[PDB]
């Protein structure tokens, strides 16, 4: 999660909860000082409204054990699982494509036979015109 | 002077035939020349005149295809 | 009712207004994003226009215990795995069927296009000698 005014990982994290976006403490509570408002919504704010996000000891006892391996792996199930689906819906519009593309190809196929066959005709009847 | 006009072959958008190995008529000939043409990339040069014989053929070959 | 685009039972089912047509949210939202218009019709379509169909309650109740009840003999992560492999490899083998048989067509067509041409141009060629 990045402050939405710096745009960097909060050191103390709040949550304003009239937009209900994350920013840095120190930077929401001297914008409301100064403006009495909310950096997003400009709805008025007041510090005490501000829920301050506590980083939960929790957070850093359960990054231990998930093991290195999995905090080195660059997955996640999420992602992992949103990627396949966004693969099948692609190749789902693929195949999609694919069989009206092959459709119209077949029929412009015919029709093209149709006209080297009327070509063809008329080639012929010139050349038994021509050797008469 | 026989002004040579460029026939474009609507099939850019296609990928180039094989050549018809036993060519028993003027019109394999034809198709095996627009063949190498292509794989040249040289374009199909014609006289001016045979433009208009062909609009001609068109149209005959369109009575016959309304059958 | 299944999806015009991927054959399978919607999960999301939207009705497009312009074809009329039931499809799965995420696919025609893809692909109405990608080309403006409804994959059927060919007609212009925007995002606000689809119709999002609400499920009935038993609608709801009949997906999950459909889902459920036939999942329930091979629920364990393994077969989960195993089926969506499997799965994927009827996708990959009818895509690469469809590939194939549109590259097959699209030479047939090219070779039938050069043949047509040069019968025109023989024609022509033909109707020049006899009118010297």
């Amino acid at each position: 999660m990045l402050c939405a005014i710096s745009g960097k990982v909060p050191r103390r994290p709040v949550l304003s909860p009239k937009s209900r976006t994350i920013f840095e403490k120190s930077l929401l509570e001297q914008y409301v000082k100064d403006t009495g408002n909310d950096p997003i919504t400009n709805e008025p704010l007041s510090i005490e409204e501000i829920v301050e996000i506590v980083p939960s000891a929790q957070q850093a006892s359960l990054t231990e054990s998930t093991n290195s391996a999995t905090l080195k792996a660059n997955y996640s199930i999420p992602n992992l699982l949103t990627s396949l689906q966004n693969e099948w819906d692609a190749i789902m519009l693929e195949n999609f494509k694919l069989r009206s593309t092959l459709d119209s190809l077949t029929k412009k196929l015919s029709t093209v036979m149709y006209e080297r066959d009327a070509a063809k005709l008329v080639a012929a009847q010139l050349l038994m015109e021509k050797n008469e | 002077r026989v002004s040579l006009v460029a026939v474009p072959l609507a099939y850019s958008t296609l990928p180039i035939p094989e050549f018809k190995n036993n060519p028993q008529s003027a019109i394999d000939n034809k198709y095996n020349l627009l063949v190498a043409n292509a794989i040249n990339k040289e374009p199909h040069m014609v006289p001016e005149d045979t433009v208009d014989f062909l609009k001609e053929v068109e149209s005959r070959m369109q009575h016959i295809t309304q059958g």
